[PDB]
């Protein structure tokens, strides 16, 4: 039931010149990964509209959501708007 | 290079949080974001495949076995078959 | 309303038109990738046969002189000094890089004469962009065009060498 | 006399050489036009899923068209109205990818004209070429029956209308 | 058309070595070769057609080699059985 | 030892598009035709070119050494000149 384009990525992955082959399973695997990531910075970065009483998601609402989660910050860096 | 993912962000947000919506420069930090954790993800994948010299039976091995082994119109079926299979577990 | 339903679809849309371009460039990259393992494949097939004919035009005295002169543009490029150079001029090599893509070199083998040092005038092409390099016309002792060619600086000379008369230069010779 | 014979000997080897130059070019240059088309194949499905997607962005084929630096100023506003209907552009290599190619261009209800296309077709094997347009039917474009314009439709906007198009 | 004009003048310097021959004569000569090579070609091209049973060339031996044998040892046997039918083969 | 050359024959049944694959049983077995072909119109031309008594083969030296013999004007033909 994944939303992420597990074709697209299969192509990401060859076009990219990262490996010159692919199992099948590959593409599946990175698509699940970067949309549970997604799922993560998603649940968090819009409860920062209700903790900020706003719910247009903005620049703004994200950092705070990532600041708050410990391992969210070391993953992605420094945010800045 | 970078990709867009957007459709797909969008499409997890309307499941955790259904009813919030995000500004422009917004989705241009959560594809900021896919797309810097893809190339760290692959670029890692890459050196370790490269490390690895134990060959791999992929599909296109397979594919190529049943037309070698197989002969004629079974394995032109044959090949329908299996490459409809994955092309389903892709999907 | 359905006014809500075509505004996001038109968000929606306009991304998967940014994807299917997005894509279209990496099956384009893979494609013309493919042409130039062809064009590899094939330098690598014609390598021996532009060689044996190197060979044979070693038993032909002055071949390339007379072919360079009878190609319509390559032959009223020269005047008399060049011409009596010209004599000494016993071979020609158009290679490109190994890989395709990058560059060619456009050597002018040369034997003895109190006329310059150098047994070869290369000049080679490198991209990805574009820069001339060229060996240096060591006239000799006594001080002395088509030699002017020979700067490290868009090109007619090579477009003319590597794609007509080093491709089938017995055409022009008759 | 033993290299006045020698000397048409190596003359006619140089002439094998060219001979089988001339084959090896013609394997090679058959082999790049086996990826043309096998590339032609691949890439129909996805400008077909890229026409139907277009189909849902109000102004796309005559945004792009216009915003192009070349193909916008020809257009006149009488044009400019009936190309407002303009909901689609395609370009397609026939099959046999060398011969030739062919730029439709597809019209929705407007009174001015009838008809549903403007196509400009073309075939060429390369001394010789052609060119077999459709006749307009203006109801109740200095273009139809070198060429500059559909080189750039081709190759450039085709290839990418939505560079243009922002 | 096509040059077999160094071999119709070598084998000509074997049957009667005293004798040139002129560019008409040659090219009427090279001509004669060219129209037998044709009709056996077309002749042995509908002959490959007729009995297609599976045939075993050198092409697939090459390939089995490369299949079947150690990524270095393959390198060395294919040059050597390449060697072997390349002697005399020009 | 055969004079004519088996490599360029065997490319010009490729290229001549006569079959896509041959085994080089064929153009060693060609080449060696073709050099015979040569070697009887050779050594009949050549008789013909001390006949009419020169040392110089020309196309009426070969149209007499053909049309002559019978089996070579049902091969080659008329040899108009």
């Amino acid at each position: 039931g994944l939303q992420f384009p597990v074709g697209r990525i299969a192509r990401f992955l060859k076009a990219g010149k990262y490996a010159e082959r692919v199992g099948a399973g590959a593409p599946v695997y990175l698509a699940a990964v970067l949309e549970y990531l997604a799922a993560e910075v998603l649940e968090l970065a819009g409860n920062a509209a209700r903790d900020n009483k706003k719910t247009r998601i903005v620049p703004r609402h994200i950092q705070l959501a990532v600041r708050n989660d410990e391992e969210l910050s070391k993953l992605l860096g420094d945010v800045t708007i | 290079n970078v990709e867009t993912y957007k459709i797909y962000i969008f499409k997890v947000l309307k499941q955790v949080h259904p009813d919030i919506g995000i500004s422009s420069k917004a989705m241009g930090i959560m594809n900021s974001f896919i797309n810097d954790i893809f190339e760290k993800l692959a670029q890692e994948s890459s050196k370790l495949a490269r490390y690895n010299k134990k060959p791999t039976i992929t599909s296109r091995e397979i594919q190529t076995a049943v037309r070698l082994v197989l002969p004629g119109e079974l394995a032109k079926h044959a090949v329908s078959e299996g490459t409809k299979a994955v092309t389903k577990f892709t999907s | 309303s359905n006014l809500e339903q075509i505004d996001a679809e038109l968000v929606l849309s306009i991304e998967k038109l940014q994807e299917i371009q997005d894509d279209l460039e990496k099956i384009n990259e893979k494609a013309s990738d493919e042409v130039l393992e062809v064009e590899q494949k094939y330098n690598v097939i014609r390598k021996p046969v532009y060689d044996k004919r190197n060979e044979v035009i070693q038993s032909i005295p002055g071949f390339w002189m007379t072919a360079f002169l009878s190609h319509p543009a390559l032959g009223d490029l020269l005047t008399e000094e060049d011409q009596k150079i010209f004599k000494y001029l016993n071979s020609l090599e158009v290679e490109d890089a190994k890989d395709v893509k990058s560059g060619y070199s456009i050597t002018f083998h040369f034997t003895s004469n109190p006329f310059f040092e150098d047994a070869k005038l290369t000049k080679t092409f490198t991209f990805g962009t574009t820069k001339i390099t060229a060996t240096p016309i060591k006239w000799k002792e006594g001080k002395g065009s088509f030699f002017t060619w020979f700067t490290d600086a868009h090109d007619e000379v090579a477009d003319i060498i590597k794609e007509d008369l080093w491709s089938n230069p017995l055409t022009y010779f008759n």
